[PDB]
């Protein structure tokens, strides 16, 4: 939901530790334009980490 | 002078900090640093 990012070479990395992320609304909700996964299914990220 | 609370004010142990991989805050505890006399009135035992 961030308003403005950085440059492609200036890309910022968000460190997430001691947290719980909900991946159902990020994928199953289909609120974004497109997504592509590598080596793992988008529905398997809830029970894996 | 106002609202003592004996809370920590300035941190002089380390001047700068960077590349922090972890941070946590535990449950609130009570501490009173006011001077006392006599034998030691409290005992704190920690195992890490």
């Amino acid at each position: 939901n961030a308003t403005r990012f950085a440059s492609v070479y200036a890309w910022n990395r968000k460190r997430i530790s001691n947290c719980v992320a909900d991946y159902s609304v990020l994928y199953n909700s289909a609120s974004f334009s497109t997504f592509k996964c590598y080596g793992v299914s988008p529905t398997k990220l809830n029970d894996l980490c | 002078k106002n609202n003592k609370s004996w809370m920590e004010s300035e941190f002089r142990v380390y001047s700068s900090a960077n590349n922090c991989t972890f941070e946590y805050v535990s449950q609130p505890f009570l501490m009173d640093l006011e001077g006392k006399q006599g034998n030691f009135k409290n005992l704190r035992e920690f195992v890490f």
